RNA sequence: AAACUGCGAAUGGCUCAUUAAAUCAGUUAUGGUUCCUUUGGUCGCUCGUACUUGGAUAACUGUGGUAAUUCUAGAGCUAAUACAUGCCGACGGGCGCUGACCCCCUUCGCGGGGGGGAUGCGUGCAUUUAUCAGUGGUGACUCUAGAUAACCUCGGGCCGAUCGCACGCCGGCGGCGACGACCCAUUCGAACGUCUGCCCUAUCAACUUUCGAUGGUAGUCGCCGUGCCUACCAUGGUGACCACGGGUGACGGGGAAUCAGGGUUCGAUUCCGGAGAGGGAGCCUGAGAAACGGCUACCACAUCCAAGGAAGGCAGCAGGCGCGCAAAUU
């Protein structure tokens, strides 16, 4: 399957455009063949087309399918991925557990190695993880709720009890005035 | 009727006339109430107002404007604008070096309701301050006085 | 881009003045919005202090108050009738504040004959349907029938109204600008209004 | 004449070793079935209430 | 370390080209608006996978291209307070409309009256509209609060899927903090208005209005008040109290020099305000720029080139050239 592009003049090919050769183009964030440096701004750039012709200085190809012999390069060795999954439901799916198993025990860790150093074992944090402190955190805020709706309430029943002391003497004044 | 000049219909929006009624108080009369308001700084709202049967958003009665800001007064001059007018304001500018003044003076153009009526130049009229009404009328008519020679 | 500024303007007298700074942010205006009568398009523009203007170019529902009886259903809108700024607006059927549009009868004639169980624009043909017939002569019991007695006192309507059902549009304004807001909502045209409308929609024939 | 036809690709999740565990191990917990995960969980779990016990008693202790 | 995220880069610094009721000063207003932040308020008021959810991407690994840059493509991985998605919980209801049926009083009975009630439909703050009534507040609201009907943007509003430190209590409970957050209020403001004030000129006496001049009515636009802009009407508005036009070796003030009293002259320059970043114009981002140590053009200038292309902005500090009577250390 057909890629990546480059030019003799040393351009990006960018998936969208129809033409062949160069083309002014305005970037701005999320596209393509250019990483800004500020905030928000766009430049104008120029870009190779997407259509492929003798022109261009490198063509990159991805390999979807394989038929049958074994490229020296491309097939024989195979490079492991470094870093597994620090998330823990990315692990839990490889691995295939049930929501009761500890996440804890299977996460992978790497073998690190140097001469003259110790031999170590790494692993990374996990994100998403249940545990002592995430969950008081709940319950703390839930707490805060509480608090606030006791103190809606004994405000409430406050207010309310002086509105009547001076309520009875609004009423006091106002009869007294008006029977004189 | 003769209320309604303009393309749209005349209301004055913060009043509902058509809640319904018995045919026998439709037999009665039709008065839609007037909203008025008392303009504070003493000014009684005119009797012209309360009753009438003008409309206009711009008054200051009648309609939606407040009265805030300084209050100047001067003198009829000019009246072909509808619903404005140009008064005009004299004074003396003093100039240090001579220790006298010169006469000076400037031309407001300023909204007048309609209630006011048999406004004639030369007489005083006390304007009061407004939200900008127009490009060059800031102002509002709140009380007017005739000449000095009014019979 | 588009300056709503002052500063480009003659004095009171008359002398143009020369601008002394370039156009400012804040002073902008923006495009001109107009609204047409389609299935539903909204576009949301940021605006000054960040807030959402919530902007409208297609329109087809609007709510709108039977200011009367007291009521407001959101209906489907139809037409715009009549523009009292301007004639062009009309023809391209352009939805902005008080212009007037025509509107179902549909849920309101519904509300209507729920309440008051009376015929509301029925044809004279009387011709009814077994829902109609059991909402409207339907079945009471003796503090019922003395409420929706006691209503019928109360409803009788305006026979420029009445045959506003008959014919299944109502006429209606918008005082809610969409442009701006995102919503063409109004109220129905009743009473005085409504026949001098009527009035300058015969007088535009 | 003209191309009424809209091809569908399908992206494959293909399974590579991971640094640190190579294919056979990460087969050899995939594959690992029910019985043996239930019984790893349920041991680890009772340890562990074990342990805590043993500490909530070294809460009360100290 | 890096990189993602958040914030800042709108201040400060410089200069005085433009600019003559403009800027600006004292004066007032915002009841006609926007406001990152800070400070306090709110944040189980809504009756309808959660002991935790989805996908991607950078650093990193690697394969690269181009003479050239703070250029960047393709392939692998993997995060969140990035993006998204989305619950339990309180919660039992209360209140509105509906009302199958039921009771009681009354009645010869119809009827009249008082109730009680299964059933659905609505249920908060913001949003937009209409109507009703008249807790608190003003010199004055079409104010604030209340009640009714509905509304609610797929280019979506609020309701915390987050972080740390102590560790304790009867398998449950919680102390302090950190970020967040709609909305009030507040602070810093900002933006438009009010009243009065400017140097010379008549060898400038009439000026503006088909292309908004002045006002009216309805809108559009805007953050809102407004000919700001459109549509339709009206024919206005300014002027010897000097309009309009021209000039200024004109940024305006606070001030300076000189002075008996009165003046005359100067204020580019360290404080306050305004404008501008080679000239014009136009936008992204944002609470806030029409920003220039952001960007996109055109004009004028000028740098690199492998001739395809790329990159510019000292009226910041130094310093250099030119101009000049005239001004400091890379
Ligand atoms: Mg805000
Ligand atoms: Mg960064
Ligand atoms: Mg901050
Ligand atoms: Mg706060
Ligand atoms: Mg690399
Ligand atoms: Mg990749
Ligand atoms: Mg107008
Ligand atoms: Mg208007
Ligand atoms: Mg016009
Ligand atoms: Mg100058
Ligand atoms: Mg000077
Ligand atoms: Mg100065
Ligand atoms: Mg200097
Ligand atoms: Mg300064
Ligand atoms: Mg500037
Ligand atoms: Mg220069
Ligand atoms: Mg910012
Ligand atoms: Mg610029
Ligand atoms: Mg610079
Ligand atoms: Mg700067
Ligand atoms: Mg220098
Ligand atoms: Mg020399
Ligand atoms: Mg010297």
């Amino acid at each position: 399957r057909i890629s990546g592009g480059n030019d003799k003049q040393g351009f990006p090919m960018k998936q969208g455009v129809l033409t062949h050769g160069r083309v002014r183009l305005l970037l701005s964030k999320g596209h393509s063949c250019y990483r800004p440096r500020r905030t928000g701004e766009r430049k104008r750039k120029s870009v190779r087309g997407c259509i492929v012709d003798a022109n261009l200085s490198v063509l990159n190809l991805v390999i979807v399918k394989k038929g049958e012999k074994d490229i020296p390069g491309l097939t024989d060795t195979t490079v492991p991925r470094r870093l597994g999954p620090k998330r823990a439901s990315r692990i839990r799916k490889l691995f295939n557990l049930s929501k009761e198993d500890d996440v804890r025990q299977y996460v992978v860790r790497k073998p690190l190695n140097k001469e003259g150093k110790k031999p170590r074992t790494k692993a990374p944090k996990i994100q998403r993880l249940v545990t002592p402190r995430v969950l008081q955190h709940k319950r703390r805020r839930i707490a805060l709720k509480k608090q606030r709706t006791k103190k809606n309430k004994e405000e409430a029943a406050e207010y309310a009890k002086l509105l009547a002391k001076r309520m009875k003497e609004a009423r006091e004044k106002r009869q007294e005035q008006i029977a004189k | 009727a003769d209320i309604q000049t303009e393309r749209a219909y005349q209301k004055q929006p913060t009043i509902f006339q058509n809640k319904k009624r018995v045919l026998l108080g439709e037999t009665g009369k039709e008065k839609l109430p007037r909203y008025y308001k008392n303009i504070g700084l003493g000014f009684k709202t005119p009797k012209e107002a309360i009753e009438g049967t003008y409309i206009d958003k711009k008054c200051p009665f009648t309609g939606n404007v407040s009265i805030r800001g300084r209050i100047l007064s001067g003198v009829v001059t000019k009246m072909k604008m509808q619903r404005t007018i140009v008064i005009r304001r004299d004074y003396l500018h003093y100039i240090r070096k001579y220790n006298r003044f010169e006469k000076r003076h400037k031309n407001m153009s300023v909204h007048l309701s309609p209630c006011f009526r048999d406004v004639q130049i030369g007489d005083i009229v006390t304007v009061g301050e407004c939200r900008p009404l127009s490009k060059t009328v800031r102002f509002n008519v709140l009380k007017v006085t005739k000449a000095a020679g009014t019979k | 881009g588009i300056s709503r500024d002052n500063w480009h303007k003659r004095r009171k007298t008359g002398g143009k003045r020369k601008p002394y700074h370039k156009k400012r942010k804040y002073e902008l205006g923006r495009p001109a919005a107009n609204t047409k009568i389609g299935p539903r398009r909204i576009h949301t523009v940021r605006v000054r202090g960040g807030n959402k203007k919530y902007r409208a170019l297609r329109l087809d529902v609007g709510n709108f108050s039977w200011g009367s009886e007291c009521c407001t259903r959101k209906t489907r809108i139809i037409d715009v009738v009549y523009n009292a700024s301007n004639n062009e607006l009309v023809r391209t059927k352009t939805l902005v504040k008080n212009c007037i549009v025509l509107i179902d009868s549909t849920p309101y004639r519904q509300w209507y004959e729920s309440h008051y169980a009376l015929p509301l624009g029925r044809k004279k043909g009387a011709k009814l349907t077994p829902e109609e017939e059991e909402i409207l002569n339907k079945k009471r019991s003796k503090k019922i029938q003395k409420k929706y007695d006691e209503r019928k006192k109360n409803a009788k309507i305006s026979s420029l109204l009445e045959e506003q059902f008959q014919q299944g549009k109502l006429l209606a304004c918008i005082a809610s600008r969409p442009g701006q807001c995102g919503r063409a909502d109004g109220y129905v045209l009743e009473g005085k209004e409504l026949e001098f409308y009527l009035r300058k929609i015969k007088a535009r024939k | 004449x003209x191309x009424x036809x809209x091809x569908x690709x399908x992206x494959x999740x293909x399974q590579r070793a991971i640094t640190g565990a190579s294919l056979a191990d990460i087969m050899a917990k995939r594959n690992q079935k029910p019985e043996v995960r239930k019984a790893q969980r349920e041991q680890a779990i009772r340890a562990a209430k074990e342990a805590k016990k043993a500490k909530q008693a070294s809460k009360k202790t100290a």
